């Protein structure tokens, strides 16, 4: 537990996408509760949130 | 002119150059 901050990634247990209901989402770091609707806003290739 | 600099690559871990008219900031 020294030298560089090494990341060992982790397990990848992904589930199906939720269309329209209040669910608990874990979007690879973001935790909360809400409805995951479709979007019209356009992101950038380096922007994640 | 104004131009924002997008991230290229983040690499997890005396200045010289080779081939001019280059600047250094």
């Amino acid at each position: 537990l020294l030298h560089a901050p090494a990341t060992v990634c982790g397990p990848k247990k992904s589930t199906n996408l939720v269309k329209n209901k209040c669910v608990n989402f874990n979007f690879n770091g973001l935790t909360g509760t809400g409805v995951l609707t479709e979007s019209n806003k356009k992101f950038l290739p380096f922007q994640q949130f | 002119g104004f131009s924002a600099l997008e991230p290229l690559v983040d690499l997890p871990i005396r200045f010289q150059t080779l081939l001019a008219a280059y600047y250094v900031g």
